């Protein structure tokens, strides 16, 4: 066993995320959610993500289907 | 397919109903796993019909003995078929040649 | 009293009604083995023709076990296999099931 | 110098092509040519790691019996073509890919969006063909690495979890090296006359180089030489 | 869909022990859970079935807090500008409509929440009605005897379940023996043991 | 008598394996006896294993 | 994974005699019995130094 174990001696020889840099309208929301983040002060994913939720309705041309939608894909993405 | 045959197997194959036969020429219009529409040629055009072809081809029915009976397409789109070709070879057929 | 095809049987867990849909029947392309239920049957046994008691007492520790006993046609031990068709024949004057 | 015995080496890897390919071993003592070899072989044809496709899933497919519009093949006859498909991952043991494809024509494996660290040794390899113009097809492959082969029986008898319907699983051939054929032939060196020399013909699937399926198939030697070597 | 329900809540048998409020709010709970089922995300909501109007809605509960996880019932502090919200604090809203009732998860959810509703107004009216008697001797017979716990049958459908803890070391309840008690304690904050009757 | 039939088609896909009848076409058969490795069946110099 | 593989553990040892002897390996991995038998007996047939 040896011997046939050193022949093979030489063989052997064994032992701040890229989305968030991209604009808004990446979060793959509405356009209108879209617009609704960008009137929130927050152009980029990164402010969003890093800020607690603020202002999500306080910015003007809300509805109730993007302001469900801009904090659904906030918490989905998880960036 | 056999390597070596007795030449018989397309009479058998042909013969059975197991496989599609074209019964007018013309080209495979539409190929696909489930039908076969076929556009037959001017020289066999039947009087008074929009001249299309339909077969539907079997797919995993129940035999008599609990065995699968799969009809599967073999012409391509585009190819021109005739009177007697094989369009689907049937259970245990390869290339319209029986093969056990 | 006549028996019907429904998903509710009796003293049966949920995971065996998992693989059966609403109406009560295995759902196609669903894996089953030995000991599920491809279709679920009840007979009405004892007593019938109670509804408000049935309705009162679906879930009650009563659950008018003897009312409908199971009849569910179950996979013969030994066979395991994939669901590939599902047939529904229905006689005239029987309401029709939503899988027909 | 009998009690002495010469180290071989290897001295050339001879590629003849992706997948065909020569190496040589020398120098090598008597019959040793012979025995080694032989156990070199019987290593290459069954502990070879390799990476295979498990799992398959299609939107429109629940199950691998049926048949589906637009393609001219059986969703089994798919199955069976991915089942022979060579892929190569590297930084892990678990890849996900995706094969969108809209149009008549076949699908070759190029068409699979690459992720990058999985490269695709054949991208003519073909798929199925889409003989309708309005006919699209979205396909989740799921690949894995390991060892020898596997059946579909040993996963649903596992039954780690509950899969849903229209998760096709296909049987998995990890090995990657398909035919191996020693031959041992005279060597020249020092005047010896005496010493031979052995020729390690490979053909594989292209997913590992033949230098390193050799080192492997060395260290896995070893490692089970070690237990002899102890002897309690 | 209405007549399904009118008849569900006028076929009980035990009408005093399900008035109409509290079976219609376990009602509600109920298609909270199934719509909860429903969606892939958690969010607790309220129906108000509207019980002597006509049809049912669907509410959403928002539970107003600064987290991000689970974003259907989240809402920040300060957002109360439009939706008539003007709160702080516990805003809700009527947005969700259009809740199908009619699955096999919100049949079994409905169901299972109706049994749960039944057994806990028992219990609650057979702790209420004999709440008053602590200090006081009462008889029972038992039914179900174990090495930790037994049971004793009072009447109306009163069930009592006495601990090794509730026994004193000497004195024990033997099995099959029936004699009036002290009512020692009468817990209805613990649905097990409801009466805790020894000596 | 019967109002309602339910008709279920069950597809197994049966591998060979050890006790199966073989046979070729001059009326030689037999029954599998041994699944044998690839790497133990007999190859010839190029190689290729029967 | 798949870089570990089984290792013998009943190495059992019976001495016959002072020459005669058996070893027992327990257990192998799927016909690397053979490989190691086939290998051992190649170079103790035709490797072993010795003096005759």
């Amino acid at each position: 066993a040896t011997i046939l174990a050193e022949q093979l001696e030489a063989f052997v020889d064994l032992r701040f995320d890229p989305i968030l840099l991209r604009p808004v309208d990446d979060l793959e929301l509405t356009v209108r959610s879209a617009n609704c983040l960008k009137a929130e002060a927050i152009h980029y994913i990164g402010d969003l993500v890093q800020r607690t939720e603020v202002e999500l309705l306080k910015t003007p041309n809300l509805g109730k289907k993007s302001l469900t939608e801009i904090k659904d894909v906030l918490a989905s993405r998880g960036l | 397919k056999p390597l070596v045959g007795t030449g018989m197997e397309r009479a058998v194959a042909v013969d059975s109903g197991v496989t599609a036969v074209a019964k007018r020429g013309g080209v495979v219009q539409y190929v696909d796993a489930s039908r076969i529409v076929i556009k037959v040629n001017e020289d066999e055009m039947y009087p008074g019909e929009a001249g299309i072809d339909i077969y539907n081809l079997t797919k995993y029915t129940r035999s008599n003995q609990n065995t699968c009976i799969n009809q599967m397409p073999c012409v391509s789109l585009g190819e021109p078929v005739e009177r007697g070709d094989v369009l689907a070879d049937g259970p245990s057929t390869d290339l319209g040649e029986l093969a056990l | 009293g006549p028996e019907e095809i429904t998903a509710d049987i009796p003293n049966v867990g949920e995971a065996a009604l998992s693989k059966l849909d609403e109406s009560g029947i295995v759902y196609i392309g669903a894996e089953v083995t030995g000991g599920d239920i491809l279709v679920g049957k009840v007979t009405p046994k004892g007593e019938t023709q109670l509804t408000p008691e049935e309705k009162l007492l679906r879930a009650i520790f009563g659950e008018k076990a003897s009312d409908v006993k199971d009849s569910s046609l179950r996979v013969p031990n030994g066979v395991s296999g994939t669901v590939i068709d599902v047939q529904v024949f229905t006689r005239d004057g029987v309401e029709k099931d939503k899988r027909a | 110098s009998v009690t002495e015995f010469l180290k071989p080496r290897l001295v050339d890897i001879e590629q003849v092509s992706s997948t065909h390919a020569k190496v040589t071993l020398e120098p090598l003592e008597r019959g040793f040519g012979h025995t080694l070899g032989n156990a070199l072989r019987r290593i290459l044809l069954s502990s070879m790691p390799g990476c295979a496709v498990t799992e398959v899933e299609i939107d429109g497919v629940l199950h691998e019996y049926s048949t589906k519009e637009g393609v001219q093949e059986d969703i089994l006859e798919i199955l069976l073509n991915l089942k022979g498909l060579a892929v190569r991952v590297q930084g892990k043991d678990e890849v996900i890919l995706t094969l969108n494809k809209s149009g008549i024509g076949p699908v070759t494996a190029a068409d699979i969006t690459h992720d990058g660290d999985v490269e695709i040794v054949k991208p003519q390899h073909v798929i199925c063909h889409l003989t309708d113009e309005n006919a699209s097809i979205s396909m989740r492959i799921k690949v894995q690495r390991g060892r020898g082969y596997v059946p579909a029986s040993t996963r649903i008898h596992s039954e780690e979890d509950e899969r849903p319907i229209g998760r096709l699983l296909v049987d998995a051939c990890y090995s990657p090296v398909e035919r191996i054929a020693y031959n041992v032939e005279a060597a020249r060196v020092e005047q010896r006359t005496d010493l031979d020399k052995l020729v390690i013909e490979m053909e594989t699937n292209g997913t590992i180089d033949p230098e390193e399926a050799i080192r492997r198939a060395a260290t896995i030697l070893a490692e089970q030489l070690e237990a002899f070597v102890d002897l309690r | 869909m209405n007549k399904e329900i009118l008849a569900v809540v006028e076929a009980v048998s035990n009408e005093k022990a399900l008035p109409r409020e509290k079976i219609f709010e376990a009602l509600e709970s109920a298609l909270a859970t199934a719509t909860k089922k429903k969606y892939e995300q958690e969010i607790d909501v309220r129906v108000q079935i509207d019980r002597k109007s006509g049809d049912f809605d669907t509410f959403r509960r928002w539970l107003v807090v600064d987290e991000v996880t689970q974003p259907t019932k989240e809402i920040t502090l300060e957002a109360a500008r439009y939706e008539d919200e003007s709160l702080n604090l516990g805003d809700y809203v009527e947005d969700q409509i259009e809740s199908v009732t009619f699955d096999r998860i919100t049949t079994q959810t409905a169901k299972q929440v109706i049994v749960q509703k039944v057994r806990e107004a028992e219990r609650a009216m057979v702790v209420d009605q004999f709440r008053e008697h602590e200090g006081e001797i009462i008889t029972g017979v038992v039914k179900k005897v174990n090495r930790d716990n037994i049971s004793l049958d009072l009447g109306n459908n009163a069930e009592a379940v006495i601990l090794r803890e509730d026994m004193l070391p000497r004195e024990n309840f033997r099995p099959g023996d029936r004699v009036r008690g002290v009512l020692y304690s009468v817990r209805p904050e613990a649905r097990g043991a409801q009466l805790f009757v020894t000596r | 008598g019967v109002l309602k039939i339910v008709k279920v088609y069950l597809a197994v896909k049966r591998r060979i394996q050890p006790g199966d009848k073989m046979a070729g076409r001059h009326g030689n058969k037999g029954v599998i006896s041994k699944i044998n490795p690839i790497e133990d069946m007999p190859y010839d110099e190029n190689g290729t294993p029967v």
